[PDB]
């Protein structure tokens, strides 16, 4: 029962960290990553959809991972020593 | 064998004598007849006299006024001769119990009473003329 | 207190672990050095080899001996591929089966007894062991004489 | 006088099994879960003590209003 | 032997206290008596489990994850919660605590939350006892 | 109404020594004596081994060559030793010996601020085809303290060069009083107690009671504030 | 909840209505790969499948539909615990 | 590949402890020396059965 | 685990391990961390747990003030084999116990192991605590006689305390009440058991 | 069994916890111990037997 | 100001049915629909629900109007 | 040589002659030191003040009664050793009584000098339905009847009933630590929490002579 509960409190703070993250960046995220029951897409297929390119796309991606880890760190997550 | 009635109404028992066998008295009347109500109403054993007018239970300090008098045989409510079904009253039942009040609506006595014996399971493995011991009459 | 300060009723216990190499279709398992998903800490009483040094106080969760077993179709959930991504974690194919102490088993190493087949290649752990055992026989027989 | 239980659940753990399942078989007894041994194997809340309440209420409200 | 190691015939001395600093008032028994140390230590007795592995049939706790063992509730214990007045208690340690799939993992949220809803569930060992009987030709329904 | 002034410390032997504070008031000399014979056990400066660091070994069920008795009897040698600190906290000392011949205490390194007590005491036998060398560091500490309370000065990298010990110092060992009856020409409830003081030499008899006096009067400090 | 529980015999019109397949093939999983095959005691069609929201082929295997019955294999997205009803 | 630990298990409260007469005995507590039972020569008992 | 006789405890409480409460008690302790604030998720709360930190113990004693956890032997033969108790947070790997709780147990101190069991339910709690705790079972459920009684080291304190004597020190003499009696005896200056007289306002 | 009879059972408890608290005192300061001049071997005794 | 269990029981005389009534009441409390009449003694949910038993101020009929109101 | 000083959280009154005091933090071995220090010191010699010698018309002998009075002559001693008085201006002073009244004898009708202060004045001695001379000093420990016509037992010792339980306490930092609980029970004449600053005041200043 502690091994169920993990994955399902887990999963119900990774979406609620995306909406309240940022607005524009909160898409781009959903897009590449079907965490919101969306299906999975290449950089050059959500590419041809959004941005008209294959690089502005990335750039976002970056700067809104960055954001995250600092995030995690500050909430007391500890990816430090759980991945060590 | 669970209580689920707290009255029959109904006045069956049998009648409760104290151990007379040899020469001396092995259990008298008052460890019997502790925490049982009584069946009728008990007798003066005068010309006419009652005690008990209803019949109630026995508390530790009706043990003690039984001494006063000369009563020797008291009728007593027992859960072999009730009268409801699929069960035991509450009031044909005793009052010995962790507590010192009356059973319960809900009490398994069933269950208490069958470990009250296996319990000490464990722990188990001429005559010619006769004389009294005691002076008295005949 | 004065039957503990002494050292008096303090036996000493010898408990020994084994760990095996099972041969599956899906690939052979071997001692490797790399462990998936750890850290420096967990790699620094260990050898280039993956084997636990002689005399290292080992506490209770420590890697002793690493094993390494591969496997196919993991089949990741995208959950878990979103935390590879941020972190750097690489996604590795092999699952970390490696040997561990138990908990509130705790002492110190004082021998490490390997075992190899015919055939089967050997690490830099077991020339050391064997070159102690030609030496121990040839001093001592050097010595006799 | 232990031989006599009406349920099937609570004599086939002492009893034979394959002697109270086939006899229960060809009555078609429908068997009710009441007494403290049945719901041991089935579940359920046990009547004596504290959960006489709870089968109070469950027969009241079933088929009287 | 006691006379030439200049001590008392009795063997029996009176001592002192530690703690108080009093003397007692009855000669006491010492000397030195030979004392062995049984292999029976805390270190292999000692454990305790809240969660673990199952089996696959029966939903039971086990071994197997180097954890601890749980313990087995036997009848005797069956019988000693009946004598009292629980019934919410064995009604627990039958259906929630064991023998479950849904039971389990809805009330440890509940203890998290903390709110104890104690849901009722249903327990496994009588799941698999309706497949058994179903598949003998023998019929068993619920008729409610 | 009476205080203990000017003691006097009878020195019958090196560790023996017997003292006599002063009569005092009747009924309170068997409670002084009580509660200073639990001040001398409970808490009393001492120094002793704390780890020992041998370069030829690895750990301490191992034994090594040329030595005849085992490592793990060596290290409950080194606990019967009365190393004396005067002015340094913690030190590190030396010993190196090779040939056949016994090593004691007094082969440690001599320093200016460290004595140890005790010469006559053994360590372990040696022999002509081994010899020994290790670095000893001992520590000032209070009571008694096992190896896996005083978890610290680790690096995750001594584990197999550095050998720890069990820190179990007392200075003190036996303490008896007695009531005794004396004369001041002033009352008769005169009386005075005999301190049968047993110590094994880190410390003077004198300095254990006013080392014993600072402490309780810290103690009933507590009740005047 | 539930009560009563009785005990009948298993008429023949009435076993038809539990089971979900007929088991013909003794056969249980393949020798290469272990996957079950249709018509077998451990098939997917009959009983459920083996993962959690997965098909035998790997046609469907998203969380979405809840139930739906593949069009490649015969057999009904559920969980795990369908397998044992 | 198998390794051999040491583990020195020290007395703690709850040790089996008995003699050589058949009086098995499960240690309490471990009391100070100060507390010990003293005769008048000052020597503290280590059992009190 | 095995058990150990307490003299420091009273009739209502026991003793626990500090690693078995950890154990017993571990999903209390998230949803504790949780509400407070420490802990955000319940995968940060499983490390704090783990890693034994300063903060965990204070948190930890919060759950174990009122919750009755029940004790019981390996045999069962009657229903004072299962009795609840009030857990006590003590350091060791063994379970202090009652010394008069013994004779309902009917085990010695020879190396005998008592499980235990943590209700989870606050349904369970209270049905615990006014059935099962161990001062409402004072009374033996086969006879009027209490199952609670001093023991072979407790009686033995007792009739010492209670005898007679011809000669006793201070025998002869009189007090005022109580208190005069325990002044008198414990400075040395009056015997345990001396043919004295007193009042006493009863 | 008369004290919880005609006080009751708060009383009773805390009287239970005094009564085990007074026994374990008292108990430690008489030191009674068995020794081999407890077992008094009556003179008699070697009279029957003979 | 100490946990009252006894003199609460002598009052029903029946041991079960305040076990009914304590578990109703400590439901609300934990909760936080409602609000108990005697202080907090930095106590739990279900100690303190005793507490109330054995004092009087509550009762079969007072647990039942706790709910209908909000 | 660090240690843990103790510090009175709370002193818990229950009356205004019993009190109750705790000191959480202490070390592990002086939960047990402290406490039989300072019994020792309040029960056994502690100053104060109370009757020494009591002598009546008619002292016979201990059982021999006196006519008149409706208590018996041994209560009459038994009430007097209860009796709180207090005087600081002479050592030792005699008092007397002469009550020709009758319904109660009170201990307030006692002809008290300018030093001679009584406590409790409520306090009966005896029924009337009598002349009695005594006399006060002042004593340091407990002595009774035997050590050193009339004779009877004295008091000197304020407080009645000194006692102390050690029981363990819950640190943050330390695992095993006792604390100490004192309690004391006197006859007005002093303040229960004041008493425990006197005793401890003695005990300090017969080792301050060698401390530095
Ligand atoms: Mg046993
Ligand atoms: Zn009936
Ligand atoms: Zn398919």
């Amino acid at each position: 029962p502690c091994e169920l509960l993990q994955d399902d409190d887990l999963s119900e703070s990774i979406d609620q960290w995306l909406t309240e993250l940022t607005d524009k960046q909160r898409e781009v995220v959903i897009r590449r990553f079907g965490l919101r029951g969306h299906e999975s897409s290449t950089l050059e297929e959500v590419g041809q959809e959004i941005g008209l390119t294959r690089e502005r796309v990335r750039q976002i991606q970056v700067e809104a991972l960055k954001r995250l880890r600092e995030i995690l760190e500050k909430n007391g997550l500890s990816s430090d020593a759980l991945f060590q | 064998l669970v209580v689920t009635e707290i009255d029959c109404g109904t006045e069956h028992g049998l009648l409760m004598s104290p151990h007379i066998e040899g020469g001396d008295v092995v259990e008298p009347l008052g460890e019997r007849v502790l925490g049982r109500v009584i069946a009728r109403d008990v007798f003066k054993p005068g010309s006419d006299e009652v005690i008990v007018p209803a019949g109630t239970l026995i508390d530790e300090k009706w043990v003690d006024f039984l001494e006063v008098m000369s009563v020797d045989e008291v009728v007593v409510r027992s859960p072999i001769t009730c009268e409801t079904r699929h069960g035991i009253c509450a009031m044909c039942y005793g009052r010995d119990l962790a507590r010192g009040h009356r059973v319960n609506i809900g009490e398994a006595v069933g269950v208490i009473a069958a470990q009250s014996i296996g319990e000490p399971g464990t722990q188990l493995t001429a005559a010619d003329n006769v004389q009294v011991k005691n002076g008295g009459t005949i | 207190e004065r039957v503990v300060q002494e050292d008096r009723f303090t036996t000493i216990h010898i408990q020994e672990l084994t760990c095996v190499a099972r041969d599956t279709k899906l690939g052979p398992e071997e001692i490797t050095a790399d462990i998936p998903n750890v850290g420096e800490a967990a790699l620094n009483k260990l050898d280039e080899a993956g084997i636990v040094y002689v005399g290292a106080e080992v506490q209770a969760g420590d890697i002793l001996v690493g094993k390494v077993t591969p496997k196919g179709e993991t089949q990741l959930t995208p959950e878990e591929k979103l935390l590879r991504a941020i972190f750097g974690e690489k996604a590795s194919d092999v699952k970390d089966t490696s040997l561990r102490v138990p908990t509130g088993t705790k002492g110190t190493v004082i021998d490490v007894q390997v075992f190899t087949r015919d055939g089967v290649e050997r690490d830099s752990r077991a020339l050391s062991i064997e070159k102690m055992q030609l030496d121990q026989i040839r001093k001592d027989l050097n010595e006799e004489f | 006088a232990s031989l006599s239980t009406e349920s099937f659940i609570s004599a086939a753990s002492f009893q034979e099994t394959t002697r109270v399942l086939t006899e229960a078989a060809v009555t078609g007894k429908r068997d009710f879960l009441r007494g403290l041994k049945e719901n041991v194997v089935v579940g359920r809340l046990i009547p004596a003590g504290t959960g006489l309440a709870y089968h109070s209420e469950r027969k009241r409200q079933r088929d009287l209003g | 032997m006691l006379k030439l190691a200049d001590l008392p015939e009795s063997g029996q001395m009176r001592l002192f206290d530690g703690r108080t600093g009093n003397q007692f008032e009855r000669p006491t028994t010492v000397g030195y008596m030979y004392m062995l140390k049984l292999n029976h230590l805390v270190d292999d007795k000692m454990h305790a489990r809240s969660t673990g592995s199952y089996s696959l049939v029966t939903q039971q706790p086990l071994g197997g994850k180097a954890q601890f063992g749980g313990q087995r509730f036997g009848e005797m214990e069956v019988w000693a919660l009946e004598a009292y007045g629980a019934a919410y208690t064995l009604q627990e340690m039958l259906t929630v605590k064991s023998d479950d799939v849904n039971g389990r993992t809805k009330m440890y949220k509940n203890i998290v939350d903390g709110d104890h809803r104690m849901e009722a569930g249903m327990p496994e060992s009588f799941n698999v006892l309706i497949k058994e009987i179903r598949s003998l030709g023998i019929d068993i329904e619920l008729e409610t | 109404f009476l205080t203990p002034r000017h003691i006097d410390v009878q020195v019958v032997s090196q560790t023996r020594a017997k003292i006599t504070l002063e009569p005092l008031e009747r009924g309170f000399g068997h409670t002084l004596g009580n509660a200073l014979r639990r001040i001398l056990l409970s808490s009393m400066p001492g120094c002793a081994v704390v780890e020992a660091e041998i370069d030829g070994v690895l750990h301490e069920y191992s034994a090594i060559e040329g030595v005849q008795e085992d490592v793990i009897e060596i290290l409950l040698n080194l606990k019967g030793l009365a190393i004396k600190l005067h002015g340094r906290d913690e030190v590190t000392l030396t010993l190196a010996k090779k040939g056949s011949g016994v090593v004691t205490a007094a082969d440690i390194q001599l320093d200016h601020d460290v004595e140890i007590i005790n010469g006559d005491h053994v360590i372990a036998n040696l022999a002509d085809n081994g010899a020994l060398n290790m670095k000893l560091k001992v520590a000032r500490g209070r009571g008694y303290e096992p190896a896996d309370a005083r978890q610290s000065d680790e690096d995750e990298s001594r584990s197999i060069g550095r050998l720890q010990l069990d820190a179990s110092f007392s200075p003190v060992r036996r303490v008896s009083y007695v009531v005794e009856n004396a004369r001041v020409e002033q009352r008769t409830n005169l009386d005075k107690l005999v301190l049968d003081l047993e110590t094994n030499g880190t410390l003077d008899p004198e300095e254990a009671i006013r080392r014993a006096a600072t402490i309780l009067q810290q103690q009933l400090a507590a009740f005047v504030d | 909840e539930f009560d009563a529980i009785r005990i009948g015999l298993a008429s023949p019109e009435m076993i038809r209505s539990w089971s979900f397949g007929e088991v013909k093939k003794p056969e249980t999983i393949n020798y290469r790969t272990f996957k079950p095959e249709r018509d077998g005691l451990f098939c997917a069609k009959i009983f459920g499948p083996v993962k959690d929201y997965e098909c035998l082929c790997g046609k469907y295997k998203r969380l979405k539909h809840r139930g739906v019955i593949c069009e490649k294999c015969g057999v009904e997205v559920a969980l795990a615990k369908v397998r044992r009803e | 590949v198998k390794v051999y630990l040491a583990i020195k298990r020290r007395i703690q409260p709850g040790d089996k402890m008995a003699g050589r007469h058949g009086n098995k005995g499960v240690v309490s507590v471990i009391m100070p020396v100060e507390d010990m039972p003293h005769d008048a020569n000052g020597t503290p008992v280590d059992i009190v059965l | 685990s095995v058990i150990t006789v307490g003299p420091t405890l009273r009739l209502h409480q026991c003793g626990l391990p500090k690693k078995m409460a950890l154990e017993l008690f571990k999903p209390f302790i998230f949803g504790k961390l949780e509400g407070r604030g420490m802990a955000t998720t319940i995968k940060a709360a499983k490390k704090m747990v783990e890693r034994e930190l300063p903060e965990v113990w204070d948190v930890l004693a919060e759950v174990i003030r009122e919750h009755p956890v029940l004790l019981n032997r390996a045999p069962t033969l009657h229903r004072l084999g299962i009795q609840a108790f009030e857990p006590v947070l003590i350091e060791g790997k063994a379970i202090q116990l009652h010394p008069l709780v013994c004779a309902a147990y009917n085990a010695d101190f020879d190396g005998d192991q008592m499980a235990v069991h943590v209700p989870l339910t606050l349904e369970a709690q209270l049905e615990a605590r006014a059935l099962m705790m161990s001062t409402n079972n004072i009374l033996s459920p086969a006879n009027g006689e209490p199952i609670i009684v001093p023991s072979q080291d407790v009686v033995m304190g007792l009739y010492y305390m209670t005898r007679e004597a011809i000669n006793a020190k201070g025998e002869g003499m009189a007090f005022a009440d109580l208190q005069e009696v325990d002044r008198a005896y414990r400075s040395g200056q009056a015997s345990l058991h001396a043919r004295v007289k007193v009042r006493i306002n009863e | 069994n008369h004290c919880y009879r005609v006080v009751g059972l708060k009383d009773t408890v805390i009287f239970a916890d005094q009564l085990m608290y007074t026994g374990f005192a008292y108990s430690t300061i008489s030191g009674v111990s068995i020794g081999v001049n407890d077992f008094v071997i009556p003179d008699e005794k070697a009279r029957i037997i003979n | 100001a100490r946990v009252t269990v006894e003199d609460c029981l002598d009052n029903v005389d029946n041991r079960f049915e305040l076990v009914m009534l304590a578990t109703k009441r400590a439901r609300q409390l934990a909760t936080g629909g409602k609000e108990p009449k005697v202080a907090w003694e930095n106590d739990k949910p279900t100690v303190v629900a005793l507490r109330e038993i054995a004092s009087g101020l509550v009762d079969e009929n007072v647990v039942q109007q706790e709910d209908i109101v909000e």
